[PDB]
């Protein structure tokens, strides 16, 4: 009951509430299962069709000749109970339950009863009230969301449903390779501690996202030991929902429970080395960073720039974030001083001046990259007449090749269209690069601040 | 056992401990209290406040008063035999009058702490987290600004060092005008100790050790609240 | 000499430095004088050439029959000195010196004598080491970055170079209309007071966002003065650079200047009413709202969301901004729940829930826009299943029309490609939209922030 | 007029006025401070100090001593007139013993002023925004956590008060355990005039008013330095 290897890995998987009618949720999800390409069994359960979508259906759970891991429970919530009976008497390992109006509407005495015969019949619950789950490696997409998503190492895990189901197709607008989706909504039996128990052992996930309101009393130490622990090797980026006072209470209202203490909610997260973002675009700025790049392993972080101004706006929002620039090795600048002018500044950022051609990236980054007394680098670029954007970008991708390490790298560049379709480039390469300096330099920043969370977390395991 | 002083209080309806039952007991976990002895007479508070050593202090002890200043219950810098006997008539005197039905348990005689610079360590339990330990530094910076910190316990040494260092009245412990840096790490310790407490004992409902004086050497707990469930 | 009617607004202009070698900077800028259409006379000075791009080229400017009211001097800089002296001759008004190499890279004396000059003919100097200026109502590009942008009420001034000829690209990208782009550079004479006088007169200008580094010694107290007036009519927002001690010791120590106050250039911007920007992001999502919409005339600020988490999302956002949510009035409540289902919520914001359809954000934002106790509107949408985000938008759109007032409005719109799409449409129609519900939440607080620094000014400015 | 003592002490090649020439100047302004007789002997020095009551503070007034306090040179709270002696030859052996060759003009004679919340206005000169005043909280506040807010000068009233509001210690100013409310208008009417001082005396380079002592009517500058260019 506590392994959810066969939830993400079914041979089996029962989709109840499917039809003929294409716009039930039900519909949507099986559609969704064979479009992403789902290689085990799948049972569309309906109480008339003999056939959905070319698979053979049945009426109930438990007349499946087959032994169903899963079932997707989409039908009315007069219904939801009858059906977990059903899927009891089948054996069922877990109850997907897509359908809403639960505690959430007020109906708390109906979801503690769903929770109590799932339970009785050793059967786990995700939900109710979701929109379902993906897993990638298992090419398998129960979701009534976007059919597909860009293959990859992040776990995104969202307690809200709209906002989920949204970010859910953020992700491909954004690059984000994804390994799962995991809408647990209301969370009345499964919630985010037995998710990032299966994650740590998962090797397809390297990144875990969760958009989190709050999670339920007494659940809170589990949650700072299992959490810790994972963050030794894999990082946690949290979305938290009611993180300042008026939230807080604002949610508390909503739900009628007590609010959530912010400032220890905080103490817990420091306490897990997670990561906490007040915003969508810097949890998917920093998942982007922590994705695609290792941790840096000291502090000798170089910013290389073709202008003051940018290089400027970098120190101050690393500053912002307690990372503060040293003097770059003197190889690195010699090395440096052999193609640019005697104008140039070397205090860190770098300033090669903005008459600098396309090959001065390339060659100045792979001078940065190569160098053994260097352990980051943010790359930033203003367009100019004298450059081309996706030239700049193509020696910035030769650069890494060539120095053939894996130091960490981001990208800001700012500029016209051209710009636009250089940082795509470059992030459809998985190299994370930004419209703006500052951003770039936020997402290097969240490389260093894992690091220094993974710290937080070894010290405070230090045996006596 | 300690544990003794929760069963006792627990036997007699009692949602709390008194002050010497507080101090005894936190005391038991390795925290530094003020020396203290319960004294049931005039003549037993004059003895052990000869034995503590002068100045002492005589605070009343009743489960009907709560808050012992608010009613004239407490007498400080007491440095002689005669300023004892003198303060250990007016409290009884002073109780008497505005709570004619008190229960006396005695007159707690202590020692007296010199000034240094005043902590809050907190226990309060989060309905999520559970256990969880305060700081502060001590007056208006904890009652005023809310310049607090917290960390779930247990409290390893990384919690209790970096909470302290997170607190915007941080500088008040490594020495300003007119006073030398204080033991930071005795305030470590404590605040690891007050973790313990919490975790263990399910009972203890909230602690709040206030003031609390942190010295260039060692702390000492001046006042110590525990509210049972 | 103060006036600078005849820089915007020139009959005549010389481009000293323009050359039959397209790839020199006088003859970028030459080529971008004509292509985006400027209607006097313009001049190429060339030693040389008799002819440039088709007209007639001079030696000298002052050979020129005709008053040059500017010259662009694109020559070396031990030559500007000597153009500046014909120009001075010739009667010219104006000396836009894009040249670099002066107190910049140490030569503190050359800047200083090159202003002497210019001064003793009644001259005024722009830069030095600048990439020039554009002015949209004068159809005039005397610039060598982007040869176009978008029409508008923008004005933005740029202290750097290279991120500044960037920034005029991504204006574009980001669908801010421009009236000006002017670069500052050295400062030597000409600077940001001067400028503010011009654009406070301006009727083709409405916003100005200035990227500032520093003023001069004994300019801060006019500074004040001429901004917090501008500020009561036109808002003023400040990327500024140096923003941290370590940034603006960095900026000190590369000049070698003394380090310019923190603290007391943000009281200064306080008192001169100026938004303070920490990232060109949250400068360019200002200047869109702050461009697109009037100001708020009360704290009735609405939001309206299909989705929870994302309305805790923008109520945390507003929370940081100092932006509170009252209940919505009692009459809108009652108007929105004849087509709402009993679970949606009305605390503010108004959530009508995931189940939505696109009709839903049309009835929703009339309601909320045309109600009297209304006084402006963030409207927040994540993709779901049951909506379409361009049906959503054009429901918007349709909306703000019907309402036929003009209320503040921001966007949030979160979800992939389609989304990406819907948000451009809106951008393009000038209603202020963006990718998540913080960003959309930031610009409508950025309203708000300068209604209370016009009132912070217009309490500063009673009458005793 | 006020600026004679500008005049005086350039003319005497000082770059500072004197305690008792910057109270007299920042009092021409409006600005609250406290009675100042210069005595040149003992003898006028109890003269003085019974004709402004007690209790009394002694200073010594020397071009050479800048800090007064680590000098030995500053007696507080003199109840009587051995007392006054007392501390009146002690302060001249301790500057006499410190610094042997001093310039020495008298022995300031001021009121003792009772206690209250202690403030510290000041006024400065940027090299962008000209004249500009300074407020924070006394003690620690400014001196140890920094805690200041800035205007630049004139200032209007929108200013003063949302100066004083600005700083994280506020609350100190509005009622706390042991300490009611002080005279907000007060506080913002000696800003204002700390600015007019700014702006109209080009001579003056630096004004530091510190401590400011805030009551629940009223504010009274106890000590005060002007640094002159
Ligand atoms: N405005 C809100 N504030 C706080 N919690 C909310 C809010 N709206 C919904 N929730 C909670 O979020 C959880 C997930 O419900 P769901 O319907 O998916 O939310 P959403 O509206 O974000 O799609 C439920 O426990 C529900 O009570
Ligand atoms: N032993 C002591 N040494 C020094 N100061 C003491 C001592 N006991 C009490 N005080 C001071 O007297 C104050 C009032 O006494 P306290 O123990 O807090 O009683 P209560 O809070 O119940 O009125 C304390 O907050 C502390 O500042
Ligand atoms: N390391 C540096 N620190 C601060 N300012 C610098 C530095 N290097 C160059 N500058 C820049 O010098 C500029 C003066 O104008 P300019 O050279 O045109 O700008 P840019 O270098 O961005 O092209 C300032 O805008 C400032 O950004
Ligand atoms: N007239 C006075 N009334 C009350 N307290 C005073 C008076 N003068 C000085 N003090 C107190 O004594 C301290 C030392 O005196 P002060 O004038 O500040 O000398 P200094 O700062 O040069 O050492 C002051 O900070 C203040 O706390
Ligand atoms: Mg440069
Ligand atoms: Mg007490
Ligand atoms: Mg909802
Ligand atoms: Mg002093």
């Amino acid at each position: 009951m506590n392994d959810l290897e066969r939830l993400f890995n079914p041979s089996a998987i029962a989709v109840v509430g499917a039809s003929k009618d294409p716009s039930k949720i039900g519909s949507q999800i099986l559609r969704n299962l064979l479009s992403y390409g789902f290689k085990g069994k799948v049972y569309p359960i309906n109480p008339t069709a003999d056939e959905l979508m070319g698979l053979k259906c049945y009426p109930k759970v438990s007349d499946v000749p087959d032994k169903v891991d899963v079932a997707v429970i989409s039908v009315p919530s007069d219904k939801v109970l009858g059906v977990i009976d059903d899927c009891g008497k089948a054996g069922v390992k877990f109850a997907v339950v897509i359908t809403s109006g639960f505690k959430e509407v007020g109906n708390e005495e109906l979801e503690e009863e769903l929770v109590r015969r799932a339970h009785s019949y050793g059967m786990r619950v995700l939900g109710p009230n979701i929109f379902g789950y993906l897993y990638a490696p298992a090419r398998l997409n129960a979701t009534f969301g976007p059919k597909d998503v860009l293959s990859g190492n992040v776990a995104f895990i969202s307690q809200s449903g709209a906002l989920g189901i949204a970010l859910m197709g953020y992700t491909v607008v954004e690059n984000i390779g994804i390994s799962s989706i995991v809408s647990v909504g209301n969370k009345a039996d499964l919630d985010d501690v037995d998710l990032l128990d299966f994650f740590d052992k998962d090797p397809n996930t390297g990144v875990i996202m969760i958009y989190l309101e709050g999670i339920a009393p007494g659940r809170g130490r589990m949650f700072i030991d299992v959490a810790s622990r994972v963050s030794l090797r894999k990082p946690i980026i949290v979305i938290k929902a009611g993180r300042t006072e008026v939230g807080a209470r604002a949610a508390a209202s909503h739900t009628g429970s007590i609010a959530g203490s912010v400032a220890i909610y905080e103490s817990a997260f420091k306490q897990s080395g997670i990561l906490m973002a007040k915003s969508v675009e810097d949890a998917f700025d920093w998942t982007k960073a922590l994705s695609w790049n290792p941790i840096p392993e000291g502090e000798r972080l170089i910013v290389l720039t073709n202008g003051g101004g940018a290089g400027v706006q970098s120190t101050d929002t690393f500053a912002d974030n307690g990372i503060y620039l040293s003097k770059p090795p003197e190889s690195l600048i010699q090395e440096i001083k052999k193609f640019v002018p005697p104008f140039a500044s070397f205090a860190n950022p770098i300033d090669i001046t903005g008459m600098a051609p396309d090959d001065w990236y390339y060659m100045g980054t792979l001078a940065a990259l190569k160098n053994p007394d260097v352990d980051a680098l943010t790359v930033l670029y203003c367009q100019t007449a004298v450059t081309t954007p996706i030239g700049v970008a193509k020696g910035i991708v030769d650069a890494i090749k060539e120095a053939g390490n894996s130091k960490p790298v981001t990208v800001g560049m700012v500029g016209g269209p051209e710009v636009a379709e250089a940082v795509s480039f470059l992030n459809k390469q998985r190299i994370a690069a930004y419209p703006t300096p500052e951003r770039a330099s936020s997402a290097m920043s969240a490389l260093y601040a894992y690091a220094r969370a993974r710290s937080y977390v070894m010290k405070s395991l230090a045996v006596r | 056992s300690s544990r003794d002083l929760l069963l006792k209080a627990k036997e007699n309806g009692r949602k709390s401990l008194l002050e010497h039952e507080a101090k005894y007991f936190i005391s038991s976990y390795g925290i530094p209290v003020t020396n203290i002895r319960l004294a049931k007479s005039e003549e037993e508070a004059v003895n052990f406040s000869r034995e503590i050593g002068f100045p002492v202090v005589l605070k009343i002890v009743s489960p009907q008063v709560v808050h012992k200043s608010d009613v004239g219950g407490v007498k400080v810098n007491l440095r002689s035999e005669e300023e004892v006997r003198k303060a250990y008539r007016e409290i009884i005197e002073n109780v008497k009058r505005n709570v004619p039905n008190a229960e006396i348990e005695g007159i707690l005689v202590q020692e007296f702490a010199p000034p240094g610079v005043e902590l809050i360590i907190g226990l309060l339990r989060d309905p999520q987290f559970g256990p969880t330990v305060m700081f502060g530094l001590g007056g208006v910076f904890v009652e005023l600004f809310r310049d607090v910190s917290f960390r779930v316990a247990p409290l390893s040494e990384q919690d209790a060092e970096s909470m302290i260092k997170e607190v915007k009245a941080y500088k008040l412990l490594t020495g300003f005008r007119g006073m030398e840096p204080v033991d930071i790490e005795a305030i470590k310790d404590a605040l690891i100790r007050a973790g313990r407490i919490g975790v263990e004992n399910e009972e203890i409902a909230e602690m709040d050790l206030n003031p609390v004086i942190a010295y260039p050497k060692g702390i000492k707990v001046v006042d110590a609240r525990i509210i049972l469930r």
